[PDB]
């Protein structure tokens, strides 16, 4: 089967911009597993992101939660892009402090 | 509230060179408290919850030993499997298994569960009286054959319903600070302007925990579906999870809807109102 | 605490 990720990118904590906080991109609903993930600061991958354990729900879709520090600035843009076998091309989140 | 232990195991073929890649992950309720990762260096079942970490040298020797017969049976079942349906010896697949049980409030016995899939579809399973399999297609039938003649579920059942729910019991109090721990959400609502005649209200719920939630609008005191929003709950990664659902309103309208929160560490549910 | 999985319960 085929199963095309759903994508959330959110804060851990409420947004203050000057403020450390944590940036996620939540990545569920995918089938097969393998499947690329990155976080974006203004189109730029940021290095040493870390990632959950591979699980998955009750009807057998994968979900992954991927994770880094940051600090939300007014001018800063912060994404999260995903490629999947399902996707034509990568496909980009952009982060919003209201989702 | 109700308790469960689960465990889910993936692996996935790699053909081209190597054996499959094998996770597993064990968790009590919302919270993972061990992994095995094949791609790992330790080649440990390990900890990742604080109130595991004080098990002996014995247990992690043979949750070791455990999880890797796990992944040397999805091993050989990944090469069977792809010979049954004809598949190319090139191609990369994926055999899948949870099971795990559920406890009452009482902590004692409520249900087990056995799962198997092949390439993410059903494979085979237990039934919930845990004495009968249901196969998906004629390969999980030849299956069910083999494991009702060697007395599978006889087994499983004694795992599903003693030694699951005893070993449950004992994270249960060794985690109590965390895992009897109710976390209620912390609630607000925002508001955004899309145009001079609509607005968006959002109701969010943060930090709560266990991840089981329920958030309903109202419009004028009843039920609202129509233009709202729900998304998925989602973990926040400090162990917390995180919702929110959003109703597109008429500019000046906003105190006619309500948002209502459900949650086991709620003892009546909340209203929010703009 | 994770099961004991016997050798025989290999799907083929």
């Amino acid at each position: 089967i085929q199963r095309t990720p759903k994508i959330q990118v959110y804060s851990r904590h409420p947004a203050e911009n000057g403020k450390s906080n944590f940036l996620n991109c939540y990545v569920s609903g995918f089938h097969p597993s393998d499947i690329e993930v990155d976080l974006l600061k203004n189109g730029e991958r940021i290095e040493k992101v870390e990632h959950s354990d591979l699980s998955f729900s009750k009807d057998w879709s994968f979900y992954l939660l991927y994770y880094t520090e940051f600090t939300p600035t007014e001018k800063d843009e912060y994404a999260c892009r995903v490629n999947h076998v399902t996707l034509s091309q990568p496909k980009i989140v952009k982060w919003d402090r209201d989702m | 509230g109700s308790h469960s232990m689960r465990y889910f195991f993936t692996s996935v073929s790699r053909p081209g060179r190597g054996e499959p890649r094998f996770i597993a992950v064990g968790y009590v309720d919302d919270t993972q408290f061990v992994r095995f990762d094949s791609d790992a260096a330790s080649q440990r079942m390990e900890p990742r919850a604080p109130w595991i970490e004080q098990e002996g040298p014995e247990y992690w020797d043979g949750e070791t030993r455990k999880v890797k017969a796990h992944s040397q049976t999805h091993r050989v079942d990944l090469g069977t499997l792809r010979g049954y349906y004809n598949q190319s010896e090139a191609g990369s697949h994926t055999v899948q298994r949870m099971y795990g049980c559920d406890v009452g409030s009482d902590w004692r016995f409520l249900r087990g569960y056995h799962q198997y899939a092949y390439d993410g579809k059903d494979y085979i399973a237990l039934k919930e009286d845990l004495r009968s399999w249901t196969a998906a297609d004629m390969a999980a039938q030849t299956t069910k054959h083999k494991w009702e003649a060697a007395h599978v579920a006889e087994q499983l059942r004694a795992y599903l319903e003693g030694t699951c729910v005893e070993w449950l019991r004992r994270y249960l109090e060794n985690g109590k600070e965390t895992l009897q721990r109710t976390d209620a959400p912390k609630t607000h609502m925002t508001h955004h302007a899309v145009s001079d005649h609509e607005a968006t209200l959002r109701c969010w719920a943060l930090s709560f925990y266990p991840a089981e939630i329920t958030l309903t609008w109202q419009r004028d005191g009843e039920d609202q579906t129509q233009d709202t929003e729900l998304v998925e709950t989602r973990p926040a990664g400090d162990g917390t999870f995180q919702k929110w659902a959003a109703v597109v309103v008429p500019s000046g309208q906003e105190q006619r809807y309500t948002c209502h929160v459900q949650h086991e560490g709620l003892p009546k549910p909340l209203t929010l109102r703009w | 605490f994770v099961l004991e999985l016997e050798p025989e319960w290999t799907v083929k």
